[PDB]
RNA sequence: GGGGAACUUGAGUGCAGAAGAGGAGAGUGGAAUUCCACGUGUAGCGGUGAAAUGCGUAGAGAUGUGGAGGAACACCAGUGGCGAAGGCGACUCUCUGGUCUGUAACUGACGCUGAGGAGCGAAAGCGUGGGGAGCGAACAGGAUUAGAUACCCUGGUAGUCCACGCCGUAAACGAUGAGUGCUAAGUGUUAGGGGGUUUCCGCCCCUUAGUGCUGCAGCUAACGCAUUAAGCACUCCGCCUGGGGAGUACGGUCGCAAGACUGAAACUCAAAGGAAUUGACGGGGGCCCGCACAAGCGGUGGAGCAUGUGGUUUAAUUCGAAG
């Protein structure tokens, strides 16, 4: 029910940071969707797309 | 010889199960069909029984003791080779629930009804 | 529909020794009183003599080697008709065994009735009768399709 | 109505912002499937209600490496977002469209609709050159069956994919044409803005534009609709006049073709329909009972005989009875 990015106000999500990515992704793999994270919706959209340039940069995993 | 991977495939029609070297090189297998069960006697859990404890009996000729097991395919299966292969008194390190799931694939075979 | 069960012709209460209470009632699966219990006391005697110790003994020893604890029942679910097994009740064991006994003592055709019922009693403490023939035979059947539950 | 002078709300231009799977082009990544080479590895794999056809001792399936290739982008994902509609989800870049909030810095009615006309327009199909992993009409075999050109199994061609043209159709649906204004409320949700709190964390109250669900008034034959009206009104377009015949015939107009658009009549019927009610039924669902089935026992039909009935025959085999 907490939102991350506005609990601290936090901007941009620059993708070069990576260790929140590593804690919104699962430990299998997939991208915890806002069921369990609560993040705010204009955010998920940005976050899955710094995660997917994470993938294809190879520094966060396809499976795990 | 002392270690490898136990691979189960679990299906709606037939239970497998294989030992194998760590690196990938088999030395025992064994399934429903290989032990009798024929038609579709091959999906009950008994049989997944008797196959996984006569694969790990089948392990003892080069002496593997200790084990990490791949299940793979859904069905009844999935936890009845884990049983048997628990009780057949071969250690067990965890299964792996590694399931053959692409991102997309090829399209699947048409809708079994129609 | 309920299960409901039911005390018939047992014996009297106390002292109730095994032989006693045959010797004054029970199992008497024949027909009426009278031309069943005579021939059924025949044929408890023709069995002392044959092996000279106690007849409710060597009858129970029979009845323990007709006993039986598999038992299977058809299915309907799929069109191959499975058949499943299940464990049999106590009662049902010894009413069934019963059966069995009385059923290839009539079936088992010597010249009368008393020396058919004696011998089905030895080939029964022995394991050589028709009926631990059939028993042997439904439970290595249910051992057979035993995977299906 | 015509002419002349106004004005800024309608419509717009600037300025400041916001969100988007909007579109065209190019490049890139990963999971699997298939196929091939090799190592290990025995005897089955696979498949269904049973099964069988297939593939396997010429080493299959299983299993690990290493390639080849084409396909679609898991999770994100949401009665979310975008687009006029069809539709658009992996990522990166180039170009380009559109929408919404504030702002009144400028024009001053430039607006709406739209016959014809023009352009887009799912899938299947067609033309030329590619590409072809899986899937998979046609087709082959094996099943099922009284029969099975099908449902089921194993294969499998065209196509599905790309480039460039063509077809121009769908249940192309919200079965609701477009614009404008008015009319109780409640509750989510998207993208913005403002005020009090602090200009934080997030609280409250407004606020436009959507987007869902409720629900007044009103409306409807009823179902129901209800600020995203099927209410109240106005403008403009398209369309209907009983069911068949029939979107067929003729004739034009396109199309390479399949066909598409335009579209009668003769004859014939007295109905066809929509919504709802009560029943019945369901190889629909939820509970329950009955020697209904199970668990057993004894029987019938196998034999003879008695009796009833059918059929046949007789002069009549007296009539009535029929799951």
């Amino acid at each position: 029910k907490v939102c991350y990015f506005t609990s601290n106000g936090i901007t941009h999500i620059d993708y070069k940071d990576v260790d929140l990515l590593k804690k919104f992704v699962s430990e299998r793999g997939k991208i915890l969707p806002r069921r369990v994270t609560g993040t705010n919706a204009k955010y998920q959209r940005k976050l899955t797309a710094a995660i997917k340039r994470a993938r294809q940069m190879a520094l966060l995993p396809y499976v795990s | 010889i002392e270690s490898g991977i136990a691979h189960i495939r679990s299906t709606f029609n037939n239970t497998i199960v294989t030992i194998t070297d760590t690196h990938g090189n088999a030395i025992s297998w064994s399934s429903a069909g290989a032990l009798g069960f024929r038609g579709s006697r091959k999906s009950t859990p008994f049989a997944a029984q008797m196959a996984a404890e006569t694969a790990a009996k089948g392990s003892i000729e080069h002496g593997l003791k200790t084990l990490e097991v791949t299940v793979k395919g859904p069905g009844s299966g999935r936890e009845a080779a884990i049983r048997a292969l628990q009780a057949a008194g071969l250690e067990v390190t965890a299964i792996r629930d590694v399931t053959p799931v692409p991102h997309n694939g090829c399209r699947p075979p048409k809708r079994r009804r129609v | 529909k309920g299960p409901v069960a039911k005390r018939d012709v047992l014996p009297d209460p106390i002292y109730n020794s095994k032989l006693v209470s045959r010797l004054i009632n029970k199992m008497m699966i024949d027909g009426k009183k009278g031309k069943s219990q005579t021939i059924l006391y025949k044929s408890f005697d023709i069995i002392k003599e044959r092996t000279g110790n106690d007849a409710m003994e060597v009858f129970e020893q029979a009845l323990k080697n007709i006993m039986p604890v598999l038992e299977v029942k058809a299915r309907r679910v799929g069109g191959a008709n499975y058949q499943v097994p299940v464990e049999v009740r106590p009662e049902r064991r010894t009413t069934l065994g019963l059966r069995w006994l009385v059923n290839y003592a009539r079936l088992r055709g010597e010249k009368t009735m008393e020396e058919r019922l004696a011998n089905e009693i030895l080939d029964a403490a022995n394991n050589t009768g028709a009926a631990v023939k059939k028993r042997e035979d439904t439970h290595k059947m249910a051992e057979a399709n035993k995977a299906f539950a």
